[PDB]
Formats: structure tokens, sequence, C-alpha cells
């Protein structure tokens, strides 16, 4: 449901 | 230190402020275990919310929205901390920014917020997220942005206690009708999961889905190469066929059963299970739908799964066999008898699960009642496979209905 935006 | 980061984030020097916000973002976006509570306690939330207003500096807005997105990706308490900071109205404003990245980060944050719970979802809905969100769907949109949009749509469709408002479903269904023709696997999976959530919320939402005209393009996905698309489509059509006989008949008129030989023989046991569940909801219908299952030559595979399948698939297969008796003619039950249903159907009477034993006893009794002329031969069949000993041992069971049916069966069709 929830997504963390990790530095790609 | 975090104190310095917050104080600098409140600075009137744009460089100091942006550097502070970026340090916060990096703290919240470098690892899979960020320090969300530390940042919340620092008092940085209102500063980031304020930064969301700085339309003059798209980079500052983007960094603040990123930090808030990653704070809202944690527990429900942290997401609600973001919500209590009045972030949702400003994210909804940002949805109208002319800068693609800002719009996407606002969409991402709103998706994390909507996914927390149905009341949070309904708060974001009441403020009008759906129209701007669905306005992003286009050919010119980057595929990653579109995937984020579809993920937000899925989060909007999940939670059925309460379910999304009817108006929101009516707004979302056309978007799904558009997206179900997309080629990207992720968009298809999201679209079909959204449809599965919408069809799992009662017969009224099922009728809404049917009226949208999307089922003819949902049923073909049962034969998709990607197993995720198949699983989602099977869930959705199964939900639909849990409805009335007419909705089930719509699904059938989409040529659904043609896809099930590959689903019943699929290597993934969960797909066999869901397919047998779909078919059990098909056999619980009128005579013509039972006859459609028979004509598709699916009954032998159902019986094979009843015999040799995992316990879940065996549960669903027992339910299918027992549902066939609800409205099936004596001809259609005789077809089952010819296909050697009795031995594998009786082998389930020893399972610890009481529901399965009850269903199997019900089916056996109905079968014996329907075939009055062939009652003795069917009793002999039940006895050859060791089913009589199982039924007689069930007289000593714990459940009331179980031994009740056992005694009734033994008295009526094994004494005479």
């Amino acid at each position: 449901r929830k997504r963390q935006k990790l530095m790609p | 230190s975090l104190e310095a980061i917050v104080q600098n984030a409140s600075s009137d020097n744009q460089g100091i402020q942006l550097s502070a916000v970026q340090a916060a973002r990096k703290l919240l976006s470098s690892d899979r275990n960020p320090p969300i509570d530390d940042l919340i306690k620092s008092g940085i939330l209102p500063i980031l919310v304020h930064c969301l207003e700085r339309d003059d500096n798209p980079s500052l807005q983007f960094e603040a929205a990123w930090a808030l997105t990653n704070i809202a990706s944690g527990t429900s308490e942290q997401t609600q901390a973001v919500v209590q900071s009045n972030a949702v109205p400003l994210f909804l404003r940002l949805l109208h920014s002319p800068h693609q990245n800002v719009c996407e980060q606002a969409v991402w944050a709103l998706g994390n917020i909507i996914g927390d719970g149905p009341q949070c979802r309904d708060y974001v809905i009441s403020l009008g997220v759906v129209k701007p969100l669905l306005s992003f769907i286009s050919p010119s949109i980057p595929i990653t942005f579109l995937r984020n949009v579809t993920w937000v749509m899925v989060n909007l469709c999940r939670h059925k206690d309460p379910p999304p408002p009817m108006e929101t479903i009516q707004e979302i269904l056309p978007a799904l009708c558009v997206l179900i023709h997309h080629t990207d696997v992720n968009i298809l999976v999201d679209t079909v999961w959204a449809l599965s959530y919408l069809t799992d919320a009662g017969n009224e939402q099922i009728q809404m889905v049917i009226d949208s005209g999307i089922v003819p393009h949902l049923v073909p996905l049962l034969s998709h190469q990607e197993v995720k698309v198949q699983t989602a489509a099977l869930r959705a059509v199964g939900n639909i066929v849990t409805g009335t006989d007419e909705q089930t008949q719509v699904v059938l008129n989409c040529d659904a059963l043609s896809h099930f030989p590959a689903l019943l023989t699929h290597p993934k046991e969960k797909i066999n299970k869901e397919a047998v569940w779909f078919l059990s909801n098909i056999t619980a219908g009128n005579q013509q739908q039972v006859q459609a299952v028979i004509d598709a030559n699916l009954v032998p595979m159902i019986i094979h799964l009843l015999d040799k399948g995992d316990f879940g698939t065996q549960k669903e297969a027992a339910w299918a066999i027992s549902n066939l008796t609800i409205s099936g003619r004596k001809d259609q039950v005789a077809y089952l008898i010819q296909q050697n249903v009795i031995p594998p159907f009786c082998n389930l009477l020893t399972v610890k699960d009481a529901q399965v034993v009850q269903v199997v006893l019900d089916g056996l009794s109905n079968i014996l009642k329907m075939a009055e002329d062939e009652a003795e031969t069917i009793g002999n069949l039940i006895e050859e496979c060791g089913g009589l000993e199982k039924i007689e041992q069930l007289q000593n069971h714990e459940n009331e209905d179980i031994y009740k049916l056992a005694y009734e069966i033994i008295d009526q069709f094994f004494s005479s």
C-alpha cells in the first residue's frame, strides 16, 4: 500500500 | 544535528533553507529503515508543509514533498502525523503544478496517505483528488508516472469498510476502461487489482463494473502470459461470478470457460484453487450454466483436482461438486457419477476441517436423493471406496450437523 521513495 | 536542520529549514536565506530540506530528505531516503520518528519529533513537518507552497522554487517543493512522502510511508501514526500537519490540501494544490516532477511527488505522497485507511482515503476524496489524479492519464505521460497514478488508484479502491463512495467508483471506472487496453504489465496488474477490489464490495459495485463495459476486456486477461495479470483477472471474474446468475451469465457470455483448461492445469496451485473456486460459483447457478461447465469438458479436471490436489483446491472442488446438486438435473449428476466422482469425493470425509466434511456429506446425501432409481448402485459405489466406514465413524464426531447427517444418511440409504 505504501511506498518509500529511495534515492535511485 | 536535527535541531540545526529544522532551524535552517526555517531560514529566509534560500540556500540555507534548501540545504536543510535536502539534508532531511536524504536522511529519509537513503535506507529502507529511515528515522521517521526522530524527524517528526524535531518539529520539521510544518516547515516542509510551508515549503510545499513555494511555487517560485520547484526544487524546494520537490524536496519537501519527497521528505513528506517518505515520512508518510511508515506506520499509520507517522502518516497521520503528516495528515494532521494540513499537508493534504497543499498536495492537492501541487497536483496542478506545471512541473511534472512536482505533480508526481504530490501524487506519490497522496498515494501513501490514501493507503493508510478508508477514513483517510475519504478525507482525501472529499477534497477532490480523483479528478486531477485521473486527468494525468495520457499517451504523453511517462510510464513511471502512469504506474504511480495507477498505484494511487489501487489504493483508492482498496478498503471496503467503508467502500469508496459510489461517485468515486463511477469516476474511476472509465479510467480503468482506458487502462485495461494498456500494454505495460504493471499498469495492467494495477488496473485488474483495482477491478478486483471494486468487485469484492457487493453486487451493486459488481453491476457498476459490468455496466462500464470492461468485462469483455477483463476475461481475455485470464490467458495472459504474465502470471500476475492472470491471478488478478481470475480474482476479479471470480468476484463477479459470486453475484447473481445474470452477472455470472455476462461473465460466461464473455467466453470465460474457454480459458479454464489452462488454469486448472496451471503449475501454480493457487491458480488451480482460484479457478476451481470460480467454477464452484458457476455450478451453484442454473441448469444452463452447469451444462456450460459440462460442455467445456472441465468436470474431469475438477474431479482430478478433488482427488490429487492440495487441500485448498480440494476444498474448492468439493464445494463445486456439492454446488452442482443445487439446481442440477439428474442427467447432470449422472454425468458426475460416470466420471468417478464418488471415490475422491468421499476421501475428504477424514479431513480435520469440519466445513469440508459437512459439504461432502451434503453432496453425498443430495446425490443419493436425486438418483432414486440408481440409489442402490450408488450406495454400493460409496461402500466400495471405503466411504461407508468413514460415514459410520463420523457418527462419533464433535459437530452436531456432522453426526446428524451421518446418522440420517446411514439410516436412509444404508439400511432399507
